């Protein structure tokens, strides 16, 4: 997923940006993806109840 | 005169090998069941893109052309298969100015001519007959060209026309398209397409919402 | 690092260091492919007023390959080429030369004032038109915006205007702007850079057309078909 | 109903060229919305520029519908020989009744 | 969008001549019609000029009481009417189509028809 | 919830306009391909119908014989 | 009818703080003087815009 | 709630501002309605248990 990114792949991002713009594609991609595993855990958690 | 398409008008999207998988995606592609004009010549709308197959015996159907006017003024992309080779020319042609050129019942011949301007194709031995294979891309035109009619350049022929809905493709063990689901063909198939599945167990699936649309405006 | 071993480069020589520009009504494109691109003569050129990329580094231009790099050519006025932009509106942003917002590509542009200006009222530009262009639209028509019913007069006027381009105009002085679209399918324009020997049965850090990473390369058996140039897995990753 | 214009002007290829021309009374205003004509030997006159300032599709853009000193001009940012020509003004009054000047020859050295 | 006019000819002193011009390639009844002469060797004089409807008509000065305007606008067409013409108006007659903001002047021309007085 | 026309001095209430989930209603497909749908908590205006409290059932035919439940759609209705 | 500000159609969905009817009689060839940036014996000496 | 947008009405920002704009605070008003959900489906979980 995107995640509001110009792309899903974190390697796109860091060869076409420079980091002062890079930084922002990776953060959309951090956000995301924390927040699935944040998600999963969660789940993992009370489905392990 | 009109026939019914089964479930054939499936190629492969895109340029990516994919095997032992079922695969959703969206494209234009050829409703399932759907209208066939059956043809044994005229010029035909090409909307969003074409599909079109072929049976023959003698090799009568050699090419199309492709364009708006389809009669010089602006440029028009004419295929023709003639004795030993494919010439592809996108001319001013009157039936100059050339930016593009190139060259190269018992047998059913599928094609999708879709918008630059991409070719697939199958041919295999044999109205249309019943069954299931996928087209592959053949010819890759980067030509540029608005089309909205064409014409068969002459056997008969079958044209429909593609539509952007989803399809759940079966990709086989040697990557090879062997099935599909048309996702908005009936519930049955909004279930198997829902589930990711070509087989659906017993139960009941929610797979859609049902929405009352307005009309008039107050 | 592997690329297709092409040996000719992209005819940039013939977009950049064209005898003449289109008009920027009517602006011209150039489909390049099937060619190596060097895009650090591009770069590193001092001739340049303003090299500005959208969706990609200047610098990494190089090491980038793209399936389809399209060269759009045109001349406008200095106090003009800030329109040259997505995000955009303005009298060329929206009736001459539209980029979309999510434009990937490079905007480059000079100066040529010693080239073109004379006054050199060959560049034309559209005033008037019925509604906005969408991006990388273009359309030549001289209906007389509107009700007149092809009678030139107050209140209509035929569409397109020149620029007045001499010698002696910055704001108003003739800038000549190629817009380089990339398109990033099998690799078509690749960088200046060397393909090397290939090492498998290690862990290497690997590109592949512009696709890069780290991993094992083996010999396989997987059954691709003649038109694909890479695969998926169930994750659909490479 | 008087409108005066310079009898003639010579300019050298690719010079400047001011045309003038302007009423007896008051002074020469966007409200007369003059009106500049070309006329070559054996054509109609053309107009160049209308309501003062417009310029017609036909007109080479080295043409200007400029206004000086209270004073209509038609002036070009480098003359050609193609465009030897009589040209003529016409300004509005108190009604649809214009006048011409006397014309002003332009010619090129 | 072309004007044609004629009725130019060879004339008497004392008499009159009716000249006219059509449209075509345009809508007549948008647009205000002009009527512009000019003797040999001379500049441009303004003649006469009508409203798009026919409501209102103008005329210089010189030929004000002389010259008189009508149309048919199912025709797409006018008519200059000169009555008492002297032998000094030796001129070619020009129609005139204004699209402007007042209609007082022309901005597309005809060829121009000749009018000779002897 | 409701609104007063401005031209007319009458209170009108608004309904949202009728909305729901659809189920597909399916024996396994090793069995049999037909399928009867359910339209969750709507009319069988809007939309062999059987009006349940649960929605508009459309497909299935209506049965004075009760049996065990085989496959639950609700309100009692299986 | 000529507006300036503002396009003609469009004066029944524009609203505004408040309006003022400038009512006067002048000579025909006088009424190209009454808009913006005219000069003139009314334009600059009776009615101003 | 506006979680930070310029409006909590969806149809108001896309009436009000451009694309290049409204994306932005449509973002924002995805973020905090999804992440609404997603509190909410915890807590129904949890509660279930
Ligand atoms: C083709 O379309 C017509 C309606 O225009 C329909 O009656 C006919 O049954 C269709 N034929 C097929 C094979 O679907
Ligand atoms: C293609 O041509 C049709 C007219 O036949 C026109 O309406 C349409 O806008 C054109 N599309 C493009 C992309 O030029
Ligand atoms: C096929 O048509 C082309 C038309 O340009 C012609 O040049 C070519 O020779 C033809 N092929 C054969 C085998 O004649
Ligand atoms: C080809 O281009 C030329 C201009 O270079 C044009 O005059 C000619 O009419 C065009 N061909 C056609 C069929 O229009
Ligand atoms: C894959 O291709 C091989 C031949 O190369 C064939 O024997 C095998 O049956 C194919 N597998 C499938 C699932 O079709
Ligand atoms: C343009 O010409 C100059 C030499 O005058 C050369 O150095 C430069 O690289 C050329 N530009 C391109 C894109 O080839
Ligand atoms: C509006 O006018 C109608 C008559 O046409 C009248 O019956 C109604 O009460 C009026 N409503 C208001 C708010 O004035
Ligand atoms: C599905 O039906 C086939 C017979 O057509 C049978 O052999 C197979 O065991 C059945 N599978 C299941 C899960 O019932
Ligand atoms: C709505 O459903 C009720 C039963 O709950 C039924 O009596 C009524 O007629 C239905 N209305 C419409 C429009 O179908
Ligand atoms: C149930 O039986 C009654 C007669 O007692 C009949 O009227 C009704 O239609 C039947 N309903 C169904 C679903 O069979």
């Amino acid at each position: 997923s995107n995640f509001g990114a110009i792309s899903s792949v974190l390697n796109d991002i860091l060869s076409r940006l420079d980091p002062p713009e890079a930084e922002v594609q990776i953060d959309r991609l951090i956000t995301g993806r924390l927040q699935s595993l944040q998600t999963y855990v969660t789940q993992q958690l009370i489905r392990a109840a | 005169a009109y026939t019914n398409s089964f479930t054939r008008g499936v190629y492969y999207p895109d340029k990516v090998f994919r095997s032992s998988v079922l695969h959703s995606t969206q494209d234009l592609f050829l409703p399932f069941f759907s209208n066939v004009t059956w043809f044994h010549n005229p010029v035909l709308p090409f909307n969003d893109g074409v599909y079109f197959a072929s049976t023959e015996k003698s090799n009568i159907i050699r090419g199309w052309i492709f364009g708006t006017t389809l009669d010089s003024k602006t440029q028009s992309l004419l295929i023709v298969n003639n004795a030993t080779n494919v010439v592809i020319k996108v001319c001013e042609f009157q039936f100059n100015n050339c930016t593009f050129e190139y060259v190269s019942f018992k047998n059913l011949r599928e094609f999708v001519f879709k918008n630059y301007f991409k070719i697939y194709s199958k041919h295999t031995p044999i109205d249309l007959p019943q069954g299931f294979s996928a087209l592959e891309p053949l010819v890759d035109l980067p030509i540029g060209i608005n089309i909205t009619r064409f014409q068969t350049l002459l056997a008969a022929y079958y044209v429909g026309y593609l539509q952007p809905r989803t399809f759940l493709l079966k990709y086989n063990e040697n990557g090879t398209i062997t099935d599909a689901v048309d996702c908005a063909l009936d519930p049955l198939s909004e279930t198997k397409c829902t589930l990711k599945s070509f087989t659906v167990e017993k139960g009941i699936y929610q797979t859609s919402n049902f929405r009352v649309q307005p009309t008039e405006s107050i | 690092v592997r690329f297709p071993n092409i040996t000719n480069l992209c005819p940039f020589g013939e977009v950049f260091n064209a005898t003449r520009f289109a008009s920027v009504y009517a602006w011209n494109r150039k489909r390049i492919s099937n060619c190596v691109a060097d895009y650090s003569v591009l770069y590193n050129s001092a001739s340049f007023s303003t090299f500005k990329c959208y969706g990609v580094s200047p610098t990494k231009l190089n090491d980038l390959c793209f399936t389809n790099v399209y060269a759009d050519s045109f001349v406008i006025r200095g106090d003009e080429v800030r329109q040259i932009a997505p995000g955009q509106t303005g009298k060329i942003a929206d009736y001459n030369y539209k980029l979309p917002d999510d434009f990937t590509g490079c905007v480059i542009a000079w100066n040529s004032n010693n080239l073109d200006s004379k006054g050199n009222y060959n560049y034309l530009y559209r005033l008037f038109r019925k509604s906005n262009l969408k991006p990388f639209e273009r359309d030549i028509s001289t209906e007389i915006y509107q009700p007149c019913n092809g009678v030139e007069g107050f209140n209509c006027y035929f569409p397109l205007q020149s620029y007045g381009f001499q010698p002696t105009n910055v704001g108003y002085q003739p800038y000549r702007v190629v817009v380089l679209s990339f398109e990033l399918a099998p690799a078509t324009v690749c960088g200046p850079k060397k393909s090397t020997n290939l090492v498998k049965n290690k862990c290497v850090n690997f590109n592949f057309n512009g696709l890069t990473g780290t991993g094992v390369l083996t010999e396989s058996n997987k059954k691709f078909l003649p038109f694909q140039q890479f695969g998926r897995d169930i994750a659909d990753t490479t | 109903a008087v409108v005066t214009q310079e009898p003639s002007l010579t300019v050298s290829p690719g010079g400047t060229v001011t045309l003038t021309c302007g009423s007896s009374t008051g002074a020469v205003t966007s409200g007369h919305y003059p009106y500049w004509f070309q006329q070559k030997p054996g054509q109609a006159p053309r107009t160049l520029i209308y309501d003062t300032s417009n310029k017609h599709s036909w007109t080479p853009a080295r043409f200007s519908g400029s206004l000086l000193g209270g004073k209509a001009a038609l002036t070009l940012s480098g003359a050609r020989p193609e465009d030897e020509a009589e040209y003529y003004c016409l300004l509005s009054y108190s009604g649809a009744r214009g006048v011409f000047g006397g014309g002003t020859k332009l010619t090129v050295l | 969008v072309q004007l044609v006019e004629s009725g130019g000819d060879s004339v008497q002193p004392g008499g009159s001549l009716r000249l006219s011009c059509a449209a075509a390639g345009f809508t007549f009844s948008s647009y205000w019609m002009n009527w512009v002469r000019q003797a040999p060797g001379k500049g441009l004089e303004w003649v006469a000029n009508i409203k798009q409807d026919g409501s209102e008509k103008y005329y210089v000065d010189s030929v004000k009481g002389r010259f008189t305007i009508s149309r048919d606008n199912a025709k797409n067409s006018l008519y200059l009417q000169m009555n008492s013409l002297r032998a000094e108006d030796t001129a070619v007659y020009y129609c005139a189509l204004s699209s402007g903001y007042s209609g007082y002047a022309g901005n597309y021309w005809g060829q121009g028809t000749l009018v000779t007085v002897s | 919830d409701a609104v007063r026309d401005p031209q007319t001095l009458e209170i009108l209430d608004i309904t949202p306009c009728s909305f729901g989930g659809v189920s597909v209603i399916t024996p396994g497909t090793n069995t049999s391909n037909q399928v009867a749908v359910l339209y969750q908590d709507v009319n069988c205006t809007e939309v062999n119908v059987f009006q349940t409290r649960a929605g508009c059932l459309i497909g299935a035919e209506h049965v004075n014989n009760s049996y065990e439940c085989d496959i639950p759609i609700g309100a009692g209705i299986c």
